[PDB]
């Protein structure tokens, strides 16, 4: 037999947000794991500053 | 097979071609110029007919969904560039029978090429309606064949009569009215079909 | 026998999969496609890297237990 | 002054009227500053494209006034008309979808014929040939012009 | 009215918080000193394992007043040398294409990734321009190492 | 006979050589089989109306153990006989292992493919099924060794192609 153990399901709150907003309804879930803390709302990102964070490096390696 | 311009070397090349055709993936061959660089560059070359085509008796014998327009556009091309080369008009009877040994095997050649192509992909070519007179020309270079004194030539030619008369009788065993969709097609050309059973009939 | 494996999707989605050692992959895909109401056809799989094929079996790569299957969406151009 | 009402309708026996000013009245009329005008024009042109002897010459050298006007132009980028061209016969996509024309007979012969003159740029040569090798509905119905301009494409 | 702009939000929040490594996808601010959500510039790394790795294309992406119903439109700047990218540099996707495969669920996050998974896959049978497809199709070897060049030339 | 051509003889063991050569030789017919040892060189002399023509025919062996200087067998040869067996499979699955090897040597030389035993009932190689000939343009025939069928086909074939004639026939003498 082949089955489905489980699956992931943000809150209710965020089920009817992505519902208003026709979003996947596992949208929400990364605010909903560990280590979250309070949203930052500044935004006061350039393009520039996004490359230069990446400091070259873009890729993974083992 | 592109700046050459050395007949062994390219012939050579050629040569190996078509033993790579056997295995190689098809994408080497479908997603390239490999069809129109053998069809315009080396077909009409006398030199270089009879591997040519038996480049592309190989092509044409790959039976695949994913490519139906590149065979498509391998037989109006290759139908094309064999009326310039072999005139509808031509008795090839009486060429064939006093003709050098090239010409006799781009003959057998050309027979196996019209036998395996339609075989195949009839469907396809049928299916085009804008392909109908293409068609009805590969059919007379196929009875034009026919004729040839040659036992090896006329079963070649004859194992595909037998194959479309089948398929005609299994869509409908019934004598001529409506009348079945692909009858219709052939229905302008089968009398001469059985002229040709008629007249070439071999001994019990 | 019958082991637990981690797909992650391309919505940074993560899902936990019951299955045998001979049992075929493709019942668990068409789930995963099923998910976000999308069909077979759409959704790709990677398991360490090449793709697995529909009708493959866990037993030729050996996954283990809790192992990690990568998800992708093939584009199709125009 | 009928060279625009022509152009409007164009007709094959519309073309002969103009006699032989119409190998420059075309190429002067039209506006050969942006390749899409020079493409209307030289689509419009072969339109009228038959075998009759008379007609064929005079689209012909039409044609070749027309690009030889065109071709001489250093603001003219010819990657730009070659793309225009391929996507108004429909051998190409387009952003903006303009309707594909339904013949291509004409256009493919007034194409085999330039292809031959010593304006065409030698660097266009493989994207016709890669187009015109690629297989498409609109080109299987003229199968003679589609394998003509093969040829001479790969006679260059 | 509000639904775009609350959507655009909080796309944006969960990118801030959660997005792929080397994508970016930074909201461009409105000149006024604010922030303009019709109009994103965005960076896709070239997939690892591919030609078009070591490399970081820019991506502008404008939205629509009626989005999520109608698709975003993604122009690469300066254009790539793609069969399925055109010459402005709009990207043809059939997930971007409104009437194909287009779904208000899809998000950017997955739209860039369609768009990576893109660069490694092109679409020969169908090409959006004409340089690009030429040069696949005759030499494969060349048109890897165009690519290999643009992506060195486009790295960081 | 002044013009002499050299024709190779090969094919799987047991399928006939042997016999079909010394039926022409001697017109008896051999009814035990004896594995040849390396080659034997047998000089036939037929009369074609344009005159007389010789064949120095070398009968291989088609047992692996008895192969000899296998492939140096083929130097220099002009014409040649692949022979299998119509009650055999597995004789005719190795014809194309046989024909590489025959033009590895000699690229170009008129090849004859003989189905030998075709007077057997039980035939398990089809008529249908003989198709390798055809893309590499070799001629073919159905012969018996036993009942002289299509006895003389095969060299009156190679005898027009390399004469040049096709109006060519054998008249006995
Ligand atoms: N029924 C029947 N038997 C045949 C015919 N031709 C040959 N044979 C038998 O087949 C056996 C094998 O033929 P051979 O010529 O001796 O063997 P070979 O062809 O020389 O093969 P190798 O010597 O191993 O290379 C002979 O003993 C014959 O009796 C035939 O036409 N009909
Ligand atoms: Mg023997």
């Amino acid at each position: 037999d082949v089955l489905i153990v489980y699956e992931l399901t943000p809150t209710a709150e965020q089920k009817a947000l992505a519902t208003k907003l026709k979003l996947p309804p596992t949208f929400f879930c990364y605010k909903n794991r560990p280590d979250y803390v309070s949203e930052e709302e500044e935004d006061d990102e350039d393009f520039e500053t996004a490359v230069k964070k990446l400091n070259g490096k873009l890729y993974l390696d083992g | 097979m592109e700046n050459s311009q050395n007949a062994p070397l390219v012939h050579a090349t050629l040569e190996t071609l078509l033993r790579f055709l056997n295995w190689i993936p098809l994408g080497y061959i479908f997603e390239t110029k490999l069809i129109s660089t053998l069809i315009y560059k080396f077909l009409n070359v006398p030199m270089f007919r009879n591997v040519s085509l038996k480049c592309l008796t190989e092509i044409a014998g790959v039976s695949v969904s994913q490519y139906e327009e590149q065979f498509v556009t391998l037989f109006t091309l290759t139908m094309m560039q064999l009326k310039q080369m072999l005139p509808l008009n031509t008795n090839i009877r009486l060429a064939y029978s006093n003709g050098k040994d090239d010409e006799q095997n781009f003959i057998q050649n050309l027979s196996l090429f019209l036998c395996t192509f339609l075989k195949e992909h009839d469907q396809l070519i049928e299916k085009r309606l804008n392909l109908r007179e293409t068609l009805m020309e590969a059919l007379h270079y196929m009875l034009l064949v026919s004729e040839v004194e040659e036992t090896e030539i006329f079963k070649i030619c004859l194992e595909y009569w037998n194959h479309l008369a089948a398929e005609l009788y299994r869509e409908s065993p019934f004598s001529t009215s409506d009348v079945p969709p692909r009858r219709q097609l052939y229905l302008p050309m089968l009398f001469k079909v059985r002229l040709l059973m008629v007249s070439r009939m071999a001994k019990p | 026998e019958y082991i637990k494996l981690k797909v992650i999707g391309q919505d940074s989605s993560e899902i936990h999969f019951k299955v045998k050692m001979t049992t075929h992959l493709k019942k668990l895909k068409e789930s995963y496609c099923q998910r976000q109401g999308v069909p077979m056809n759409s959704l790709r799989f990677l398991f360490e890297g090449q793709r697995i094929a529909d009708n493959h079996t866990p037993k030729e790569l050996g996954m283990e237990e809790e192992d990690v299957i990568e998800v992708y969406q093939e584009p199709t151009g125009g | 002054a009928d060279v625009s009402t022509f152009l409007a309708f164009p007709s094959p026996e519309k073309l002969l009227r103009l006699g032989p000013k119409s190998s420059v009245l075309i190429a002067q009329q039209t506006d050969t500053s942006d390749p899409e005008k020079v493409v209307s024009a030289f689509l419009k042109v072969s339109s009228v494209f038959k075998d009759e002897a008379t007609v064929r010459m005079a689209v012909q050298d039409a044609v070749d006034a027309l690009m030889q006007k065109a071709f001489n132009s250093s603001s003219f980028n010819s990657n730009t008309f070659l793309t225009r061209l391929l996507v108004h016969m429909g051998l190409l996509k387009s952003e903006d979808k303009v309707k594909a024309i339904a013949n291509l007979y004409g256009p493919l012969m007034a194409l085999n014929h330039m292809v031959q003159q010593d304006y065409f740029p030698k660097a266009l040569a493989p994207l016709l040939l890669a187009f015109v090798t690629k297989p498409n509905s609109a080109l299987e119905s003229c199968s003679f012009a589609r394998h003509s301009l093969l040829q001479t494409l790969y006679k260059v | 009215s509000g639904i775009a702009l609350s959507r655009l939000a909080q796309e944006r929040k969960a990118w801030r918080k959660d997005h792929p490594f080397g994508f970016v996808a930074v909201p461009t601010k409105n000149p006024d000193g604010t922030m303009n959500l019709m109009n994103w510039e965005c960076a896709i790394p070239g997939k690892k394992g591919t030609p078009w790795e070591g490399g970081l294309f820019k991506l502008r992406m404008l939205f629509k007043d009626d989005y999520p119903s109608s698709p975003p439109k993604c122009k690469f700047e300066p254009p790539l040398f793609h069969p399925n990218v055109y010459p402005s540099g709009t990207v043809c996707l059939s997930i971007l294409e409104e009437d194909k495969d287009w779904r208000p669920a899809i998000t950017i996050k997955q739209i860039l990734l369609g768009i990576q998974e893109l660069l490694n896959e092109p679409n020969i049978q169908d090409p959006a321009q004409a340089e690009a497809y030429t040069i696949y199709c005759q030499n494969r070897v060349e048109y890897e190492k165009r690519v290999r060049a643009q992506a060195k030339k486009f790295a960081p | 006979p002044q013009v002499q051509f050299k024709l190779v003889l090969v094919g799987d063991g047991g399928t006939g050589k042997t016999t079909f050569v010394k039926r022409h030789l001697t017109g008896e017919f051999e009814k035990k089989y004896v594995a040849t040892l390396g080659v034997e060189v047998h000089p036939l002399v037929f009369h074609t109306n344009r005159g007389p023509i010789k064949f120095n025919v070398w009968d291989t062996a088609g047992l692996e153990k008895f192969g000899g200087l296998r492939d140096g067998y083929y130097i220099q040869a002009q014409c040649a006989i692949i022979m299998f067996d119509v009650t055999s499979r597995v004789t005719y699955k190795n014809v194309p292992n046989w024909h590489r090897d025959l033009v590895r040597v000699c690229e170009n030389i008129p090849i004859v493919l003989c189905g030998n035993k075709v007077d057997i009932k039980d035939r398990k190689v089809k008529a249908k099924s003989i198709v390798f000939h055809r893309k590499k343009n070799l001629q073919y025939y159905d012969i018996s060794a036993k009942s002289n069928y299509n006895f003389e086909k095969p060299f009156l074939w190679l005898a027009r192609k390399l004469i040049g004639d096709p109006n060519l026939e054998f008249v006995a003498m």
